[PDB]
DNA sequence: TGGTGGTGGTGGTGGTGGTGGTGGTGG
């Protein structure tokens, strides 16, 4: 009714003139509330995720078990970044980073900021004050199992200290969601695994820190070992698969897999000859792989390394695989 | 700590007041008053102590809590809420008591807990085939005697005008609440 | 705390000393009428009102006694604990249990004595 | 020309950590 539309108006005046320009406005008409997304480093995964790499101004989750190659991932994303010209932080709460194998992946060693907190309070106060700057777009924490609360530090061990860290990481992640998407910066948190004694039915893994970052997260992530990978006699490399557990931006719960070969990261063209096959751009004539009507060689191992020696093919295969998926 | 606790109720007489919270870090051994002031907490949470504005009102129990209900029949709601307190001691059961239980149904006449009698419970969650225990299963709590086989578990009887419950755990929740230590009766 | 009676023998009160197990702190003011002491008892004989071996049954003490009360008493000279039931001149302890007999013994032979009342009964054995 | 005299409390926050090996059989 008319009466309506002016008492709607004078409504929406009110609020804006109180809170400032823009608190309310039609859901089709904020181009902050649009979706943009980074490269995670493999292929695969960025397939896997649906919108093609990692939100920016959210909350994203890394966990699994021991030497699975979750720091190696984040260096990976980290330096992809860079080479756009981001600005980016690393905050090791392990106190277990090595700087030259960081150099070794491809990451701007003298660009990367970083702090080695003495307490998680800290740490947390680090991330809140680089968000709310605005000139920082990527923070990594190293683990959250690490991140101990003051109380603790300055206590014995044998002291009860029953769910403190918990209530800690609610009361960040409740301060830090809305400065996370204001200046639009993306936050990884990496965490471990232990055991819930006393389980009647089911899996029986949980994570350290508590129940808020599983609602608080837009995705997570679940990274494993399968296998080695053998130059010879001797392992030069593992075997990786990732799950996307939960998912805000896409639909959730594929999988991916790639090689991380010790030294050197993941290998893109080991992915790009798989994607190629399955997708029928490259010929697999029984044991010998082929492309475009000539024989390419005995394995996985000739095929990427004939590919890498040839760059034409590889940005041939490259810029068709990439359109249809 | 019992340690510090017993530094106020020594130090408050030889001097005549309580020492600072300083003065019990430095004694404690380390360079903080949160030291002291974390055990000062624990020993008022306790209900030793009392703080009135960041500083003690004085230092100046009540036996087994009675908690809730639980069916010896059909399971019944489990619901907290600490009515009242008995005067008895933990030592005279097995395992020490946590906790009191009002029971209602006649499912264990021939072991010797029937209608409205309190059973004394030991919080734990470890507990193997045979014993009495205590069970969740969706929100309603039963007790019984436990076997436990693959995917099922069967909480048995003890009275023959009683017949078996079995839970599938695929289709329903199921927690173990504690382990029975005894009964009190006063009807 | 309040004293245990254990094993008693005859010619002498349930609290002689030699009978005390120990000294167990109770409240008295939870049963009816004030506690007194606490009595160890087999009661085979008393299990359909939940009575068991080894459980623990607490006593007011006094000699007043109704019909249809349950009474720690003395048949000659030993302890029993059982219900009464009054004709008259004569009087039967009666058990709760689907194996046991009436006691009817003669007073002008051997007469009955009481000792307390049960008010509560307390258990602590294996389960 | 000269001043009197104090009312009444409000609301909870958060989960931890797995432990241990049995027993040979047949010409
Ligand atoms: N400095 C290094 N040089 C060579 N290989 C390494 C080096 N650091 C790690 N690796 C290997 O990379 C694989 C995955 O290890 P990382 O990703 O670096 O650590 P993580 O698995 O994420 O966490 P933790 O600390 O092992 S529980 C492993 O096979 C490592 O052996
Ligand atoms: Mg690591």
């Amino acid at each position: 009714d008319e009466n309506k539309q002016k008492a709607l108006a004078a409504a929406l005046g009110q609020i804006e003139k109180q809170f400032g320009k823009g608190s309310i406005m039609r859901l089709g008409e904020d181009r902050s509330m649009d979706v943009e997304t980074i490269s995670t480093g493999s292929l695969s995964l960025d397939i896997a995720l649906g919108a093609g790499g990692l939100p920016m101004g959210r909350i994203v989750e890394i966990y699994g078990p021991e030497s699975s190659g979750k720091t190696t991932l984040t260096l990976q994303v980290i330096a992809a970044a860079q080479r756009e010209g981001k600005t980016c932080a690393f905050i090791d709460a392990e106190h277990a980073l090595d700087p030259i194998y960081a150099r070794k992946l491809g990451v701007d060693i003298d660009n990367l900021l970083c702090s080695q907190p003495d307490t998680g309070e800290q740490a947390l106060e680090i991330c809140d004050a680089l968000a709310r700057s605005g000139a920082v777009d990527v923070i990594v924490v190293d683990s959250v199992a690490a991140l101990t609360p003051k109380a603790e530090i300055e206590g014995e061990i044998g002291d009860s200290h029953m769910g403190l860290a918990a209530r800690m990481m609610s009361q960040a992640m409740r301060k830090l969601a809305g400065n996370l998407k204001q200046s639009n910066t993306l936050l990884i948190f990496i965490n471990q695994i232990r055991m819930k004694i006393g389980v009647m039915f089911g899996n029986p893994e949980t994570t350290t820190g508590g129940n808020a970052l599983k609602f608080y997260a837009s995705v997570r992530l679940d990274i494993r070992r399968i296998g080695a990978v053998k130059e010879g006699e001797n392992v030069v490399g593992s075997e990786t698969r990732v799950k996307v557990v939960k998912n805000k931006i896409a639909a959730p719960f594929k999988q991916a897999e790639f090689q991380i070969l010790y030294g050197e990261g993941i290998n893109f063209y080991g992915e790009l000859v798989d994607l190629g096959v399955k997708e029928k751009l490259i010929e697999k004539a029984g044991a010998w792989y082929s492309y475009k009507g000539e024989k390419i060689g005995q394995g996985k191992a000739n095929a990427t390394a004939w590919l890498k020696d040839n760059p034409e093919t590889a940005k041939e295969i490259e810029k068709k695989v990439r359109e249809l998926l | 700590q019992q340690e510090v606790f017993d530094l106020i109720r020594d130090h408050i007489s030889q001097t005549g007041m309580p020492p600072t919270r300083a003065e019990i870090a430095q004694r404690l051994g380390f360079r903080s008053p949160n030291a002291a002031e974390e055990h000062l907490k624990a020993l008022a949470r306790k209900g030793v102590i009392e703080i009135v504005s960041g500083a003690s009102r004085g230092i100046r129990e009540e036996g087994l809590p009675l908690v809730g209900r639980v069916a010896a029949g059909e399971p019944l709601l489990a619901q907290q809420h600490i009515e009242g307190h008995y005067q008895v001691d933990p030592s005279l059961f097995k395992p020490n008591a946590d906790f009191l239980l009002r029971v209602s149904g006649m499912s264990m006449k021939d072991i010797g807990i029937m209608d409205g009698d309190l059973l004394a419970v030991h919080k734990t969650q470890d507990v193997r085939n045979g014993q009495v225990v205590v069970a969740r299963i969706d929100d309603e709590v039963t007790v019984a005697r436990l076997k436990k086989q693959g995917n099922k578990v069967e909480l048995l009887p003890e009275n023959s005008e009683f017949k078996p419950i079995v839970v599938d755990l695929r289709q329903q929740s199921f927690t173990i609440e504690g382990l029975a230590v005894g009964v009190i009766r006063n009807g």
